[PDB]
RNA sequence: AGGAGUGGAGCCUGCGGCUUAAUUUGACUCAACACGGGAAACCUCACCCGGCCCGGACACGGACAGGAUUGACAGAUUGAU
RNA sequence: AGCGUGUGCCUACCCUACGCCGGCAGGCGCGGGUAACCCGUUGAACCCCAUUCGUGAUGGGGAUCGGGGAUUGCAAUUAUUC
């Protein structure tokens, strides 16, 4: 039964494929150079990545 | 006999230092060796929003990373630019050879 | 729980010779990635992992998707009676 | 009062043929619905309503078949039948004829009322 | 007088299917035999012709203020 | 908790008592005698027993329907 | 996201920072800590559990990993140290007036 | 003093309002009204119509191998081989 | 013209040059690139010249509708895009 029935949806595409590194959330994410983040994380853990703001 | 390394980093002063380094070495091993090649940089440009909410004024900001990557050519043989390779490490650089 | 019996088996034998586990949490992956050798869901190895520290044989702490799970002294000594070989053996963490 | 045609063929010409040139008879927006490849990945619904209206009733209304699916394209075969879609909560029931043959099962419905 | 086939104003039609040219006169007939059409299979978009609506999927709740009233 | 609507039993193990003796019948003599079949294929042996239904009849795990 | 398992993990034991290594075949990162006898339990048990975990959680090869445990002074420079040195002195309960004005004299005695 | 524009026209989008099965919401001057990075066909989804799996760990005490779950191929039903 | 982007971790969704089918959205073989090299010397738009223009809601303006054809995905009907 279920065990043909948790795969009706192969997570391949779409929103729900994706997800962030951090919370499991899938809102705000990052995908440029392959972050895989939600930006706020991004910015409490961007100083310690080597990532100090110059402009 | 043409061997290449390539000097990537994550600072600028560090890697003029480590280039400095090997351009010194060569120098002082009496071989025929290239001068410092200054090849451009790429800046990652990363904008992100400053409010977790929606809430305030919509002030963005911007984020940069500095990646400097540089290029020495030798002609040397194998094994002196292995051991030259191998000593003088640091935890900001990463070593690259090519045998060309 | 249901789950077969070469399972725990497969489970606890890791445990002996591998001290501390890892496991991404998700509910859609039929396959561990580290125990390679049988098929396995990891949702039923954090649900006996879990069963292992709620009735307080090892420890317990999350991180980001992944447990660490450190067996304590006792924990061992009851794993290896519930498999039954005698406590002169250690696991591979303890050798130096 | 007169045979009607569909582009060039009639009832029983759609009636008997089949389906690697009744997807040139329609569009070319339901050829994608047919022309992808294999159609038994999870097609149970589909096989078992295949099934069902295969199946023949007596000299009456045939039998009803209501399902929550609604990607399906009015076939030549399927006409004749009591369907009812599934338009949001309660399956409502239709009348259908060979004549919408080439579009949606969808495409018949009201939400509540005009304001 | 040798026009391409995909130059014709409307194409598989449901008198013929053959792709010609529509007069003026014969494309309002063409229009009205098709809105009595999906009026008479009581399709969606007859119904929201019917009611002057929208089929082309645009949104009709900041414009189309000019309607009724 | 509970709504209007009736809760769906399920299909549980009934508790019958000493249905080993259901597997074969015991005559006199030391010979089996089974009213039963098996399934052929290797996949499951003779140890794993079928589903007694009155014309079709089914594997032990190969969902292979013998008919007639 | 070592650094938030670090931080997550050695919470009963002063952790002070870490700076990883780029070296080849041999991944060398360096835990700085407050109390050196209580990273490695019972004769560096949890020492080599940690290298256990890293290699089982980030993909390495057999011993490619080395933990090094490494001591530094004057204490008051490190704030996520002193900020988690002042949850070990709040987290069963006191006066935070008290114990701040106590940490406030040590860290102007530390030489701030 | 001056340049470019909105408010006038058509289109795009957010909110208020009416609302229905619900059209889920937070935010009403600067400091919301192309905002939550939100350009919603599946996921999104937390709204509505309709049911399966336990993710009741663990403990107490009753069932328990002479058997306790779960997994099922003709055919009626449904949303499913 | 310039700041840019690039083969992915569960990752298949990268940039596409070159040769045929086709009026076109597109279809098939064909090489390169982990990157000042390959797209690319980024042959961009706005511009400049020569025609069709000439004040009539006109050749401005493209909102109004249906038909036909490609591509995406498991599937776009209440049009996905073109
Ligand atoms: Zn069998």
């Amino acid at each position: 039964g279920h065990q043909q029935l948790y795969w009706s949806h192969p997570r391949k595409f779409g929103q729900g494929s994706r997800s962030c590194r951090v919370c499991s959330n899938r809102h705000g994410l990052i995908r440029k150079y392959g972050l895989n983040m939600c930006r706020q994380c991004f910015r409490q853990y961007a100083k310690d990545i080597g990532f100090i703001k110059l402009d | 006999h043409r061997i290449r390394i390539t000097l990537t980093s994550r600072n600028v002063k560090s890697l003029e230092k480590v280039c400095a380094d090997l351009i010194r070495g060569a120098k002082e091993k009496n071989l025929k060796v290239k001068g410092p090649v200054r090849m451009p940089t790429k800046t990652l440009r990363i904008t992100t929003r400053k409010t977790p909410c929606g809430e305030g004024s919509k002030t963005w900001d911007r984020f940069q990373m500095r990646i400097h990557k540089r290029l020495i050519d030798l002609h040397s043989p194998s094994e002196i630019v292995k051991q030259i390779t191998s000593i003088s490490i640091e935890p900001g650089v990463e070593v690259e050879v090519t045998i060309a | 729980m249901l789950m077969p019996k070469k399972n725990r088996i497969a489970i606890y034998e890791l445990l002996f010779k591998e001290g501390v586990m890892v496991a991404k949490k998700d509910v859609h992956m039929p396959k561990h990635p580290e125990l390679a050798d049988k098929n396995v869901p990891n949702l039923h190895v954090m649900k006996a992992m879990q069963s292992l520290k709620s009735r307080g044989y090892v420890k317990e702490q999350f991180a980001w998707r992944h447990f660490y799970w450190y067996l304590t002294n006792e924990g061992i000594q009851y794993l290896r009676d519930y498999l039954h070989l005698p406590p002169e053996i250690v696991p591979a963490t303890l050798r130096r | 009062f007169r045979k009607f045609t569909y582009r060039g063929v009639d009832l029983d010409q759609l009636l008997d043929m089949s389906y690697e040139q009744l997807m040139q008879l329609y569009s070319a927006r339901q050829r994608r619905r047919l022309s992808r490849g294999l159609r038994r990945k999870q097609h149970s619904l589909l096989k078992r309503l295949r099934k069902a209206k295969k199946e023949a009733p007596p000299m009456e209304k045939p039998e009803v078949v209501k399902t929550h699916l609604r990607d399906m394209i009015i076939l030549p075969e399927m006409v004749g039948s009591m369907v009812g879609v599934y338009n949001g909560k309660t399956f409502n029931q239709v009348e259908i004829k060979p004549e919408m043959i080439g579009h949606y099962l969808g495409e018949f419905s009201i939400t509540y009322k005009p304001v | 007088y040798k026009i391409p086939d995909w130059f014709l104003n409307r194409q598989k039609d449901v008198k013929d299917g053959k792709y010609s040219q529509v007069l003026a006169n014969g494309l309002d007939n063409k229009l009205r035999e098709d809105l009595e059409r999906l009026k008479k299979i009581r399709a969606h978009r007859g119904l929201r012709h019917f009611w002057g609506l929208r089929v082309r999927g645009q949104h009709t709740k900041t414009t189309g203020r000019r309607g009724r009233t | 908790k509970s709504y209007t609507t009736p809760k769906k039993n399920k299909h549980k193990r009934k508790k019958v008592k000493l249905a080993v003796l259901k597997y074969y019948k015991v005559d006199e003599n030391g010979k089996i005698s089974r009213l039963r079949r098996e399934c052929p294929s290797d996949e499951c042996g003779a140890g794993v027993f079928m589903a007694s239904h009155f014309d079709r009849h089914y594997c032990g795990k190969c969902c292979l329907t013998y008919c007639f | 996201e070592l650094n938030e398992f670090l931080t997550r993990e050695l919470a009963e034991d002063g952790y002070s920072g870490v700076e990883v290594r780029v070296t080849p075949t041999r991944t060398e990162i360096i835990i700085l800590a407050t109390r050196t006898q209580n990273v490695l339990g019972e004769k560096g048990r949890r020492i080599r559990e940690l290298t256990a975990v890293v290699q089982k959680r980030f993909g390495f090869p057999e011993g490619s990993v080395e933990l090094y445990a490494e001591k530094v002074a004057t204490r008051g420079l490190c704030a996520i140290a002193q900020a988690e040195s002042l949850r070990y002195k709040l987290l069963g309960g006191l006066a935070v007036r008290r114990a701040c004005y106590g940490v406030l004299r040590f860290i102007m005695e530390s030489g701030a």
